[PDB]
């Protein structure tokens, strides 16, 4: 408790006192390039 | 559990065993890379093996241990010469043809074109010539007088 530091004892984790649900949201697409499509593929071409 | 199928190894360097129907099965057995580096295995080599059912996660059985590959035991696998590398000769083995359905097929043919072992051959006919029917006759033929000669058509 430096300057407006908290210390907390270990207990609120120990409860489930202090959590939430954080949710993320992501996305992709495919496109049809005049090169070629880009195809949506489980594929990765080259080793594993 | 025991599986059994044809060696077709991937880029990957693991493989699957595949049945007659020659593509990807469902019922087709993991190889991983390492029992092909053991047993060096190659593409089209037939394996039996007692398998397991897939794991949780799992997709396809795996082969937990090779017993024989090409009927025979996998030993012989890592001592061999390669197939690229076998010299090549003459047909050497004439086999001589009949078939009891058309003896006269086989007669002619042996009359003018006897087969021997290791034979690059061909039949030139256009369309509805009997070289459908004829390629039947010289099945039948082999498969009466060459048992021994594993069949594929
Ligand atoms: N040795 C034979 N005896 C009787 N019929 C034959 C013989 N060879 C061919 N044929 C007839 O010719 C037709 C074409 O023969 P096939 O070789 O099977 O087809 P394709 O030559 O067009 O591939 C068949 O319908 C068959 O009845
Ligand atoms: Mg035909």
């Amino acid at each position: 408790n430096f300057e407006d530091a908290i210390v907390i004892s270990e207990e609120l984790l120990k409860r489930d006192f202090y959590t939430s649900i954080h949710i993320e949201r992501y996305e992709i697409e495919a496109r049809d390039t005049k090169l070629g499509p880009e195809r949506i593929t489980r594929d990765i071409p080259h080793l594993s | 559990r025991l599986v059994k199928g044809y060696l077709e190894i991937s880029q990957d360097g693991y493989g699957f065993l595949t049945e007659n129907l020659h593509n990807l099965e469902s019922r087709v057995a993991i190889v991983s890379a390492g029992l092909i580096k053991q047993y060096a295995l190659r593409a089209g080599d037939y394996v039996v093996g007692q398998a397991r059912p897939p794991r949780e996660n799992e997709r396809y059985a795996t082969l937990l241990k090779v017993e024989a590959v090409n009927n025979l035991d996998p030993e012989a696998a890592k001592n061999r010469p390669r197939f690229d590398e076998l010299t090549p000769q003459f047909p050497d083995r004439q086999i001589r043809l009949e078939t009891t359905p058309d003896e006269l097929s086989t007669r002619v043919i042996d009359l003018l074109a006897p087969i021997g072992r290791g034979q690059r051959g061909l039949i030139v006919a256009p369309p509805k010539a009997g070289k459908t029917t004829l390629l039947k006759k010289i099945a039948n033929a082999v498969l009466k007088n060459e048992p021994d000669i594993k069949v594929i058509v």
